[PDB]
C-alpha cells in the first residue's frame, strides 16, 4: 500500500516532461502557419540571399535544423515506449491490490459467528436454519 | 486589413465581454436582431463592423470573439438574453466541469479535450480574417476557471501563433481583499507561465474602481453594470483607434513597441481622466489641463501603487475627441516641468500620444457624463514592485506551511513547480530593483 | 462557360423554405409529445380499472 | 451534467429527511400530489440536480429511506409527501435494533447492505454523473450510525472520486437518553473521519436554546428544529441550483475549507433570526445581516468558539446584494476582529453571493465555520468514555453481539490523536 | 551561480538563437569586401587623374 | 421618497442580466458621422 | 451513351437503393406513376434519364438497377410501396432462404440456381444499353446475404465482362461494435476475393455517420431515413457529373486511372463537406475556403483514421455549384502547401476536380441543408491500414481458438483459405508500409 502513493508521484513528473516536448516540437517546426510566417523575415531572410551574392557555399543552419528535429522524434519514440509500459504496470499494482484486499474481508467474518454460538443460550436448530445462510453467499465477486 | 480577435475565458471573464460587446453595437448601428434599418451599409462585411464584427452576404453581425466557459449556468443564462441570436452559438464554448479554482485542474483534467475544439474555431476565424493584427484575452489572475483554462490555451495559441500579437487584460487579485486563499498560488502560477509568453499584459482592481464611484461619480452603491460598464469604456476607448480616425493614429503594435522598455516585465497601467458624474460635468467645464492633473492625480488610479514610492518610465495619452496639439503640447510640457513626476533619467521622452477626434458617447439608462474631451493615461512606473512584494510574504507563508497541498498532490502535481515560481519571483523583484537603479 | 452563378431570388426562396423545415420539425416534436402522452393516459385508465376490479 | 442522490439515515434522519425534502418541494412549488404548478424559470430548469422526471411532470425525489422499525416507514409515508416519494426506494429491516450500533453494524446490516446497494447503484445508473452523496443522520443515532459507517465505507471503494456529504446531530452534551450512546459515537466517529470528507455538527440544546433566544413560543415542535436544519441544508444547496456569481460546488466550497484532511467537522450559521415584533421592526441592512451574522447567540451548532480561535469561515449570502457591502462588512469584521483568527492563515474568509432570494424574504445567507470549538466536543466524550471504559458497564452486550475491548483501544488512541490535533495546530 | 551550460541537448528556444548565430557570419563578409571596395574605389579615382 | 416607500418588488424572479440588459431603445441609437467613412472601396 | 447498370445485394443495400432511386426521382421530377407532366420530355428514351432511367416506348421510366435479396420480407415490402409499379416486377429478384450469415452457403448452396436467373437481367439490360461505362455495386463486408451472394456474381461478372469498370460501395465495419461475431469470417473472405477483381472498392462507417449528425446537423436520434439519405445524396453527388455538365467533365474512367495508384489498394474514401444543419446555414455563410477547411478537418471523415497517423497520396474533389476557379485554385494552392497535411512525396500534384454548376437540392421530407457550393472528398491515404490491423488481431485470436468452425465446416468447408486470407491481408498490411515507406 506504501508503494501505491510511491508511484504516482513518478508518474506525475513522468507525464509533465511529455506535455513540453511537443510543446518543444511546435517551437523547432515552425508556427504551422505559412501565410503569417513571412512576418518573422520567412526562414531565408532577404538579406541572407542578397548576402549570399557571390555565395560560395552557405549556411550550416539547415543541417542543425535537420539534425535537431532528429533528436527530439527520437526521444519521443524512446519515452512513448517507456510511457506505454507504465500504465500497464501501474493497473497490474492496482489489480492485484483489490485481490489482496477483498482476501482478507472474506476471510475475516470467519471467527466472529463462532462467538455468537458459545453463548449459555442457542440450541441446535438455530444453527441449521442459518448454517446454508449466514453471509449473503456472494463473496462480493467484485459486483457491479 | 485591421482586425482582431476577442478572447473572454473564465466566467468572470464572458460579462465584462457581455458588456462590451453590448456596448461596441451601441456606435456600430447595430440592433438586437442582427441587421440595420433599410439604411445601406450591408455588404460583403467592408465597415466600421469589418474591424469586429462579420455581417455577411447573410446581413448578421457575427461578432469576432469567442465566450469560454466550464459552468453552463450563467452562459446558458446569456443565451437566452437580448443579443444571444447575434452570438454564434458554439462560440459560446460552454462547459459541465469547473476547475475547483484549482489551476492545475483546468489546465490538465479538462482542458486536454477541449482545447482541440476551441483550436477549431480559432482557425475557422483566423482564416476568414484578413490582417489580425492579434488577440484580445479577457481572463482573471485570481480565476476560478479563467485561470487554468487560459493558461493553455495561450500556450497552444502561442505555439502555433508566435507572430502576432496577445493582448492580456485581467483583474488584479486584491490586494487586502481576499475572497479565496487558494487565489495566490494559481496567480503566481499564471504569472511565471506566462512571463515567457503573454505579450501585454494589463491588469485592474476592482477596489479602487469602486473608490471612483463614490469619490466623483458619487454612487454609494453601484453594480457590475457600472463596473462592467467603465472597464469596456476602457477597452472601447483604445480600439477607437482601430473604429474612428485622428490627428495621428496609432495602433497595438506601435504600444508594445514603445511602452515595454525591456523583456520580461510588460505590465502597463491604465486610467481614464474625465470620470465624473453627469451633473458636476453639467454645470462645470472640461479642458485638457485640468483632465491632464486628473490622470497624472495619484488617487485617481484603479492601482494601489503610490508613484512617488516608485518611478515612471513611460506615459501613453490616448485624447478621443475635440482638442488640439497646442494645449496638448504646452500641458505636457508643463507636467515635464513638474518635479513631483518623477520618470528614470533613462528616457528624456516617454509620451506617446493618440489624437482622435471622435467624442465619446453616453450609453443609454447610463451613469457617465457627456464626454467631448477625454484621454486613457496608459503608463508604467517601478511603484509595481509592491504588488508582486505583498503576495511573496503572502505566499512563502502559506507554502511553509503548505496549505491545502494535499488537495493539489491529490489530482497530481509535485512542489517543484510551486519552488520554480518563487525564485521566478525573486528574479522578479531583484530586477525591478535593479532596473530601479540608476 | 460564362455562367456567373445564381441570382439572390433563388437565395431568398432558399433561406425561407429552411424556416418552414425547422417549423414542421418542431411540431413533429410536439405531436409526438402528444402521441406519447396518450400512451400513458390509456395505462393510467386501464390501471385504474384494474383497481376496481380487484 | 452533475447530480446529487440523497440518503434518509437513521430514526433522526427519517424526520430530517422528511423535513429537508418538504421545504424543497415547498421551495419549487411543487403541489405534495407531485404535479409542479409551473411559475418559475429557473427551479424549474435547475431541478435536475435533485429530481428526475416522472410521467406527468411529477418530480421524484432522487432520495433513499432506510429503517428497520415500521411505524416511522408508515408515519413518514402518511405524512403530507409519503405520496412523492417511492416504495421502490422504502428499504426497511425485519428487526428491531434494539438500538445497538454493533448490531446495526454487523449482524442486521449483513442482510441489507445488498438491498441498499442495488437500489443506490440502479439509482446511480439511473442518473448520468453524481457530483456526490449526502445523508443524514445522527452520531449518537443507534441505527444511522450503525448503518451510516458501514454504507460509507462501502461506497469510498466503490466511488472514490464524489462528494461523500455527511449530516449528523451531536445528542445533548447535559443528557444523551441513550446511556451507551458515548460508546455509539466513539464507535462511528472512527470510521466516520476515516470514511468522511466533510461533516455539518448539530446540537439539539443550542436549537432550544435558539428557540429561547429569538422564537419565543415557549413549545415548538421536533419538526420545528427540522424546519429549521432543514433552512440550513437548504441554503448551503441554494448555491449549486440558483444563478448569480456564486461558485456552488462543495469541492469548490471544500477546497476553500480543508488545509488537512482531518477537518471534516463544520459548524454552520444561518440567516434573520425575527422575533414578533422585529418583523416589522426591522430594518434589513447588510450591516445588521453581518452583525447578526457574527453574533456569539446567532450559533446553532455545538458552542461558542469564543473559547477558541476561528481558522476558516465561509458565509453565502442569498438574495440582492452586492460586492462592496460584503466586501466592506469584511473588512469590518477583519478589522474588528483580527487577533481571534489564526496567525497561520490570514484572510480565511470564502464570500458567496447568491442573487436569488428564498419565498418569504430577500435579504438571506447562509454561514458555515471551522473554528476551533470542538476540542470541547470530543474532550467530553473522552471523560465520559474514560469512566465507562474504567470499568466496563453494560459490556457483555457488544461481546455478546462481538465486540471485545481491542477496538477501542485504536478507536480513543485515534480520538485523543485528533484532540491533540486539534490543540497543536491551533496552540 | 552553478555553471549549467554544458551541452545536454534539448533547446525549448533555439531557432532565435540560431537566427543571430547567423547575424555574424552575414556581416562578416560584409566588412571584408567594403575594404576591397575602398582600394578599387580610389584606384580608379587618381587613375582618372592623369 | 414617497414612491420608492413601497420597496415591494413585482418580479422578484428577475436576473440581473435581464434586468441589467434588457433591450435598449432604436432611437436612442449612435451616428457614425466620420467613423473612417469610406462607401467607396 | 453515357450510362451504367445499378446493382443491390444484400437486405441491408435494398432500402438504400430504395432510398437513391427515391431521390434521384425528385430533381427529375418523377411522379411516382412513372410518367412526367403533359410536359414534352418522353420519347425513344433520349434525355436526362437516358443515363439512368429506361422510360421507354411505354413512357414508364424503368430504372437501369437490380435488387436482389434472399429473404422476400423486405423485398415484397418494397414492392407494396409507392414506386412498386416504377419497378420491373423480377429485377427485384427475391429469395425464400438465408444464408445465415454464412458467406459460403450464399456462394455454394444457394447461388448456384440463382446468378443463370440474374445473368439472364443483365444481359438483358446489357443488350439495351449502348455505352454502360460500368456497374454500381452495393454491398456490405458484414453481409448475411449481401457478403456471399456477390462474392460469385462479381467473379461471374469479372470472367464474362472484364473489358468495363465495377464500382464497389460497402458498409465498412464498425471497428469495436459488433452485431455478428462471424461477420470477421465473412468480412475476410470478401476482401480476399475482391481484391484481384473488384476495380474501385469504396468503404464508410456508419458510427461517425452518426457523430457528424449530433454534431452539425444537430439531431440525437436520426435514422436510416438519414443515414440513406446522406449516402444517397453521397453517390448522387458523384452521379451528377453524369447527370449534368460544369466546367470540365470528370469520369468514374478518370477517377480509377487518378484515384488508383498501383494494383490491388484502389480504396479512397469519400466525404461531403456542406453537411450542416438548418439553422446553422441560415445565420452563417458557405464559401469555398471555410468547406475547404472544413472537407480536410479530420473528424469529418466517416472511417475512425487519423490523417497525422498516416500519409495522403489522392485527393479528389467533386465541386457541385457556383464556384469560380479564381477561389479554387488559391484555396487548394495553400492546402497543397499546408504543413499539416502530409501528402506523399512521390506525388507532386495529386488533385482532380470536377465542377459541377448545378446547385444541390433538399429532398422533400429531408434534414439537409440547402447547399449553393458542394463538394465530395476522394481521398486515400496510409492512415486506413489500422483498420485491417485491427481486423487482423480479432481474427487471429478467434481462429486460434476456431470458433463457429463446426458451423461452417458442417456445410462443407474448413480452415483452408482462412489461412490464405490473412497472408492475403498480411500482404496488404505490408504493401500499405512499403509503400508507406518512401
Ligand atoms: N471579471 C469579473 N470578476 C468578478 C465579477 N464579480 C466578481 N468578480 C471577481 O472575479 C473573480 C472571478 O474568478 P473565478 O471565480 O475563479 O472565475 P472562474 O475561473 O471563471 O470560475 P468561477 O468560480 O465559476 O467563477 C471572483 O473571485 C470575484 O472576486 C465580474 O463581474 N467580472
Ligand atoms: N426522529 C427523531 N429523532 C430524535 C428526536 N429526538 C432525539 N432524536 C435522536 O436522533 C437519533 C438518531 O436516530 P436513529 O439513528 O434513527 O436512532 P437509532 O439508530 O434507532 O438509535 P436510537 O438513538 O436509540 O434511537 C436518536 O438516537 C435519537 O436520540 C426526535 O424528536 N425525532
Ligand atoms: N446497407 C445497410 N446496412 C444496414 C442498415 N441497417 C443496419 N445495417 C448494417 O448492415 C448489416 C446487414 O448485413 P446482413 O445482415 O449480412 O444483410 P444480408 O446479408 O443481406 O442478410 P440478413 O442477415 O438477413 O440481413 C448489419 O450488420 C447492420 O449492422 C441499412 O439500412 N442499410
Amino acid at each position: 500500500t506504501m508503494t501505491l502513493g510511491l508511484m504516482r508521484g513518478t508518474i506525475h513528473r513522468c507525464m509533465k516532461f511529455n506535455q513540453e516536448m511537443y510543446v518543444t516540437r511546435g517551437i523547432i517546426k515552425g508556427p504551422l502557419l505559412k501565410r503569417n510566417l513571412e512576418a518573422r523575415e520567412k526562414l531565408n531572410r532577404p538579406l541572407v540571399r542578397m548576402y549570399q551574392r557571390h555565395v560560395g557555399t552557405q549556411l550550416p543552419e539547415a543541417t542543425r535544423l535537420a539534425q535537431g528535429t532528429d533528436l527530439l522524434t527520437r526521444h519521443n519514440l524512446h519515452m512513448e515506449k517507456n510511457l506505454k509500459e507504465l500504465r500497464t504496470t501501474h493497473d497490474n499494482l492496482a489489480w492485484g491490490l483489490n485481490c489482496k484486499k477483498i482476501g482478507h474481508d472474506v476471510d475475516y467474518d470467519v471467527v466472529r459467528l463462532r462467538l455468537r454460538q458459545r453463548h449459555p443460550h442457542v440450541c441446535y436448530e438455530q444453527a441449521q436454519r442459518l448454517v446454508n445462510d449466514w453471509d449473503p453467499p456472494t463473496p462480493a465477486r467484485s459486483q457491479t | 486589413m485591421r482586425e482582431c480577435i476577442s478572447i473572454h475565458v473564465g466566467q468572470a471573464g464572458v460579462q465584462i465581454g457581455n458588456a462590451c460587446w453590448e456596448l461596441y453595437c451601441l456606435e456600430h448601428g447595430i440592433q438586437p436582431d442582427g441587421q440595420m434599418p433599410s439604411d445601406k451599409t450591408i455588404g460583403g462585411g467592408d465597415d466600421s463592423f469589418n474591424t469586429f464584427f462579420s455581417e455577411t452576404g447573410a446581413g448578421k453581425h457575427v461578432p469576432r470573439a469567442v465566450f469560454v466557459d466550464l459552468e453552463p449556468t450563467v452562459v446558458d443564462e446569456v443565451r437566452t438574453g437580448t443579443y444571444r441570436q447575434l452570438f454564434h452559438p458554439e462560440q459560446l464554448i460552454t462547459g459541465k466541469e469547473d476547475a475547483a479554482n484549482n489551476y492545475a485542474r483546468g489546465h490538465y483534467t479538462i482542458g486536454k479535450e477541449i482545447v482541440d475544439l476551441v483550436l477549431d474555431r480559432i482557425r475557422k476565424l483566423a482564416d476568414l480574417c484578413t490582417g489580425l493584427q492579434g488577440f484580445l484575452i479577457f481572463h482573471s489572475f485570481g480565476g476560478g476557471t479563467g485561470s487554468g483554462f487560459a493558461s493553455l490555451l495561450m500556450e497552444r495559441l502561442s505555439v502555433d501563433y508566435g507572430k502576432k500579437s496577445k493582448l492580456e487584460f485581467a483583474i488584479y487579485p486584491a490586494p487586502q481583499v481576499s475572497t479565496a486563499v487558494v487565489e495566490p498560488y494559481n496567480s503566481i502560477l499564471t504569472t511565471h507561465t506566462t512571463l515567457e509568453h503573454s505579450d501585454c499584459a494589463f491588469m485592474v482592481d476592482n477596489e479602487a474602481i469602486y473608490d471612483i464611484c463614490r469619490r466623483n461619480l458619487d454612487i454609494e452603491r453601484p453594480t457590475y453594470t457600472n463596473l462592467n460598464r467603465l472597464i469596456g469604456q476602457i477597452v472601447s476607448s483604445i480600439t477607437a483607434s482601430l473604429r474612428f480616425d485622428g490627428a495621428l493614429n496609432v495602433d497595438l503594435t506601435e504600444f508594445q513597441t514603445n511602452l515595454v522598455p525591456y523583456p520580461r516585465i510588460h505590465f502597463p497601467l491604465a486610467t481614464y481622466a474625465p470620470v465624473i458624474s453627469a451633473e458636476k460635468a453639467y454645470h462645470e467645464q472640461l479642458s485638457v489641463a485640468e483632465i491632464t492633473n486628473a490622470c497624472f492625480e495619484p488617487a485617481n488610479q484603479m492601482v494601489k501603487c503610490d508613484p512617488r514610492h516608485g518611478k515612471y518610465m513611460a506615459c501613453c495619452m490616448l485624447y478621443r475627441g475635440d482638442v488640439v496639439p497646442k494645449d496638448v503640447n504646452a500641458a505636457i510640457a508643463t507636467i515635464k516641468t513638474k518635479r513631483t513626476i518623477q520618470f528614470v533619467d533613462w528616457c528624456p521622452t516617454g509620451f506617446k500620444v493618440g489624437i482622435n477626434y471622435q467624442p465619446p458617447t453616453v450609453v443609454p439608462g447610463g451613469d457617465l457624463a457627456k464626454v467631448q474631451r477625454a484621454v486613457c493615461m496608459l503608463s508604467n512606473t517601478t511603484a509595481i514592485a509592491e504588488a508582486w512584494a505583498r503576495l511573496d510574504h503572502k505566499f512563502d507563508l502559506m507554502y511553509a506551511k503548505r496549505a491545502f497541498v494535499h488537495w493539489y498532490v491529490g489530482e497530481g502535481m509535485e512542489e517543484g513547480e510551486f519552488s520554480e515560481a518563487r525564485e521566478d519571483l525573486a528574479a522578479l523583484e531583484k530586477d525591478y530593483e535593479e532596473v530601479g537603479v540608476d | 462557360d460564362r455562367w456567373k452563378g445564381m441570382n439572390r431570388e433563388q437565395l431568398e426562396e432558399i433561406w425561407f423554405t429552411q424556416k418552414r423545415q425547422i417549423q414542421e420539425k418542431l411540431r413533429l416534436q410536439e405531436e409526438e409529445r402528444q402521441h406519447s402522452m396518450d400512451w400513458d393516459l390509456r395505462r393510467i385508465r386501464k390501471a385504474h380499472a384494474s383497481l376496481l376490479h380487484e | 451534467m452533475r447530480e446529487i442522490v440523497h440518503l434518509q439515515a437513521g430514526q433522526c434522519g427519517n424526520q430530517i429527511g422528511a423535513k429537508f425534502w418538504e421545504v424543497i418541494s415547498d421551495e419549487h412549488g411543487i403541489d405534495p400530489t407531485g404535479t409542479y404548478h409551473g411559475d418559475s424559470d429557473l427551479q424549474l430548469e435547475r431541478i435536475n440536480v435533485y429530481y428526475n422526471e416522472a410521467t406527468g411532470g411529477k418530480y421524484v425525489p432522487r432520495a433513499v429511506l432506510v429503517d428497520l422499525e415500521p411505524g416511522t416507514m408508515d408515519s413518514v409515508r402518511s405524512g403530507p409527501f409519503g405520496q412523492i416519494f417511492r416504495p421502490d426506494n422504502f428499504v426497511f429491516g425485519q428487526s428491531g435494533a434494539g438500538n445497538n450500533w454493533a448490531k446495526g453494524h454487523y449482524t442486521e446490516g449483513a442482510e441489507l447492505v445488498d438491498s441498499v446497494l442495488d437500489v443506490v447503484r440502479k439509482e446511480a445508473e439511473s442518473c448520468d454523473c453524481l457530483q456526490g452523496f449526502q445523508l443524514t443522520h445522527s452520531l449518537g443515532g443507534g441505527t444511522g450510525s450503525g448503518m451510516g459507517t458501514l454504507l460509507i465505507s462501502k461506497i469510498r471503494e466503490e466511488y472514490p472520486d464524489r462528494i461523500m456529504n455527511t449530516f449528523s446531530v451531536v445528542p445533548s452534551p447535559k443528557v444523551s437518553d441513550t446511556v451507551v450512546e458515548p460508546y455509539n459515537a466513539t464507535l462511528s466517529v472512527h470510521q466516520l473521519v476515516e470514511n468522511t470528507d466533510e461533516t455539518y455538527c448539530i446540537d439539539n440544546e443550542a436549537l432550544y436554546d435558539i428557540c429561547f433566544r429569538t422564537l419565543k413560543l415557549t413549545t415548538p415542535t421536533y419538526g420545528d428544529l427540522n424546519h429549521l436544519v432543514s433552512a440550513t441544508m437548504s441554503g448551503v444547496t441554494t448555491c449549486l441550483r440558483f444563478p448569480g456569481q456564486l461558485n456552488a460546488d462543495l469541492r469548490k466550497l471544500a477546497v476553500n475549507m480543508v488545509p488537512f484532511p482531518r477537518l471534516h467537522f463544520f459548524m454552520p450559521g444561518f440567516a434573520p433570526l425575527t422575533s414578533r415584533g422585529s418583523q416589522q421592526y426591522r430594518a434589513l441592512t447588510v450591516p445588521e445581516l453581518t452583525q447578526q451574522m457574527f453574533d456569539a447567540k446567532n450559533m446553532m451548532a455545538a458552542c461558542d468558539p469564543r473559547h477558541g480561535r476561528y481558522l476558516t469561515v465561509a458565509a453565502v449570502f442569498r438574495g440582492r446584494m452586492s460586492m462592496k457591502e460584503v466586501d466592506e462588512q469584511m473588512l469590518n469584521v477583519q478589522n474588528k476582529n483580527s487577533s481571534y483568527f489564526v496567525e497561520w492563515i490570514p484572510n480565511n474568509v470564502k464570500t458567496a453571493v447568491c442573487d436569488i432570494p428564498p419565498r418569504g424574504l430577500k435579504m438571506s445567507a447562509t454561514f458555515i465555520g471551522n473554528s476551533t470549538a470542538i476540542q470541547e466536543l470530543f474532550k467530553r466524550i473522552s471523560e465520559q468514555f474514560t469512566a465507562m471504559f474504567r470499568r466496563k458497564a453494560f459490556l457483555h452486550w457488544y461481546t455478546g453481539e462481538g465486540m471485545d475491548e481491542m477496538e477501542f483501544t485504536e478507536a480513543e488512541s485515534n480520538m485523543n490523536d485528533l484532540v491533540s490535533e486539534y490543540q497543536q495546530y491551533q496552540d | 551561480k552553478p555553471p549549467a551550460w554544458y551541452a545536454r541537448l534539448p533547446l525549448p528556444m533555439h531557432r532565435d538563437a540560431r537566427a543571430q548565430q547567423t547575424a555574424e557570419v552575414v556581416h562578416a563578409h560584409a566588412r571584408g569586401a567594403r575594404l576591397t571596395a575602398a582600394r578599387l574605389g580610389r584606384a580608379q579615382h587618381q587613375i582618372n587623374g592623369q | 421618497l414617497q414612491q420608492k416607500w413601497l420597496a415591494s418588488k413585482t418580479s422578484l424572479k428577475e436576473s440581473i442580466y435581464t434586468t441589467s440588459y434588457p433591450r435598449l431603445p432604436v432611437c436612442a441609437m449612435s451616428r457614425r458621422e466620420h467613423a473612417i467613412p469610406v462607401p467607396h472601396p
